[PDB]
């Protein structure tokens, strides 16, 4: 995963 | 001859509504820079509703906390620890 979501 | 300078301070909900890519831990964002970068911003969320943010941005600071150079998980561990608030320094052009 690349991106991460916060 | 360089970018312009931001903060962003945002109020977590149940998160900040944006998405972080780069950095040393991880793949990078642009050819050549293994900086922190906002990669998305969540339509609705606290991050897009302040406004303050834009896809693209570097970020240089997290509450205080230079991560220029820090590795990609560590800054996710700094934006996701239990706070108040989180204040972003940010470098746009």
């Amino acid at each position: 995963q690349s991106e991460t979501s916060v | 001859p360089l970018g312009s300078r931001h903060v962003a301070c945002l109020a977590r909900s149940e998160g900040l509504g944006f998405s972080i890519a780069g950095g040393k831990g991880s793949t990078p964002y642009r050819a050549g820079d293994a900086g922190i970068f906002v990669s998305r911003i969540a339509e609705g969320g606290a991050a897009h509703r302040a406004g303050t943010l834009q896809v693209g941005d570097r970020v240089l600071s997290i509450n205080g906390v230079d991560v220029t150079e820090a590795r990609h998980d560590h800054a996710v561990s700094l934006l996701t620890a239990a706070s108040p608030t989180i204040a972003l320094l940010l470098e746009r052009e």
